[PDB]
């Protein structure tokens, strides 16, 4: 029924200009208001603009953080919302949502108060504003039930895959989400828990991929 | 952001919470209610005065007084945890629309378990690479939040930590990481470095040695 579809994210510099877009279905969009909303990883949700429909003039609203380099257009012919983001900097990283906009307001109320809500949401596209190069991850033990892991260090840009004995082992293993340091640069670390009468008697090697960088690291973590 | 929310609360499995936005323009306008979980869109809960999409449970329900907005969930399940965001107009009269900064619902359920701690130190491998960071493994506690401190020799240390937000283990516990970066002479100018993890107020540590 009801589909949106945002497309466009990506990798882009500070300073640099990226274009989003929304392909919209199920819904009349010639008069659906259309709204983007932003989420930054690891934190809330932020209102960016919405375009209204032909009552209101196509009129564009936009958040005092993204007004001046951010420009939201609408094509009503293809059923798509766009967000022109320009002089894009880090505060701009990095889910992008598209959302059909709902109109509430009490009839006889009698004080003007209107308000809008978001009804129906694509799942977004993901833009990540960094000054960082491409780079591959240094992969570093963690030696030792027992715990052992992987380090996988000042990786750019994410995702990097863990897979663990090129994937035969599942159980126990924990691979944790990527912190993003200071330098820019990601890293994560994969932990399992092994037997410890296994210790120096089963091979454990972590199995690092980072496809941005063409990375292939496989890291036999040993005891000391 | 003229929408104020705590941060975080918990409720009981099967209990009822409610989550409150406070701000003036809630004294004219009504608000409306989002859930978001990690790797989802954001869904409506409830809008208006009185209106719950169709879709939604209806143990979610809406309420205002005053400059006060509120979702109440009436017989929290484990599929609730999540954030949950109110959003109205940014003040009275206004065209923009705006975001609360969030309330993440913890809905308990299961017993409290304390976290394991372990703290691995550089490997050889990284202090022949010119970088020393000691990885402080949390695991294996219920609920999903812990506070992390760390100390070299006795001092607290501030600087070149970073910490992951817990993540939910296989046996449905949880599961942290904290990271403290050091250049490897800093590693070798102490004599120890402590990871503590603090749980429900209590802390479990640590300690390490070059």
């Amino acid at each position: 029924e009801v589909r949106l579809v945002e497309s466009g994210g990506g990798l882009v510099k500070p300073g640099g200009s990226l274009r989003l877009s929304c392909s919209a279905s199920g819904f009349d969009f010639d008069n659906a208001w259309m709204t983007w909303v932003r989420q930054p990883p690891g934190k809330g949700l932020e209102w960016v603009g919405r375009i209204t429909g032909p009552g209101e003039g196509w009129s564009v609203d936009y958040a005092e953080s993204v007004k001046g380099r951010f420009t939201i257009s609408r094509d009503n012919t293809k059923n798509t919302l766009y967000l022109e983001m320009n002089n894009v900097r880090t505060e701009d990283t990095g889910y992008y949502f598209c959302a059909r906009t709902g109109k509430y307001y009490d009839f006889w109320s009698g004080y003007p108060a209107g308000e809008e809500y978001f009804q129906d949401w694509g799942q977004g596209t993901l833009v990540i504003v960094s000054s960082a190069s491409t780079k591959g991850p240094s992969v570093f033990p963690l030696a030792p039930t027992a715990a052992l892991g992987c380090l996988v260090k000042d990786y750019f840009p994410e995702p990097v895959t863990v897979s663990w004995n090129s994937g035969a082992l599942t159980s126990g293993v924990h691979t944790f989400p990527a912190v993003l340091q200071s330098s820019g640069l990601y890293s994560l670390s994969s932990v399992v828990t092994v037997p410890s009468s296994s210790l120096g008697t089963q091979t454990y090697i972590c199995n690092v991929n980072h496809k941005p960088s063409n990375t292939k690291v496989d890291k036999k973590v040993e005891p000391k | 952001s003229e929408l104020t929310q705590d941060p975080a609360v918990s409720v009981a499995l099967k209990q009822t919470v409610t989550i409150t936005c406070r701000g003036d323009s809630l004294r004219s306008h009504y608000a409306s209610w989002y859930q978001k979980k990690p790797g989802q869109a954001p869904v409506l809960l409830f809008y208006g005065k009185n209106n719950r999409p169709s879709g939604i449970p209806d143990r979610f329900s809406g309420s205002a007084s005053g400059n006060r907005a509120s979702l109440t969930i009436t017989g929290a399940q484990a599929e609730d945890e999540a954030d949950y965001y109110c959003s109205s107009r940014d003040k009275s009269g206004s065209r923009l629309s705006v975001f609360g900064g969030g309330t993440k619902l913890t809905v308990l359920s299961q017993p409290k378990a304390a976290p394991s701690v372990t703290l691995f130190p550089p490997s050889s491998e990284e202090l022949q690479a010119n970088k020393a960071t000691l990885v402080c493994l949390i695991s294996d506690f219920y609920p999903g939040a812990v506070t992390v401190a760390w100390k070299a020799d006795s001092s607290p240390v501030k600087a070149g930590v970073e910490t992951t937000t817990p993540s939910k283990q296989s046996n449905n516990k949880y599961a942290a990481s904290s990271y403290l970066s050091l250049t490897p002479e800093q590693w070798k100018s102490h004599r120890s470095y402590s990871c503590q993890v603090t749980h429900e107020g209590s802390t479990v540590e640590k300690t390490v040695a070059p």
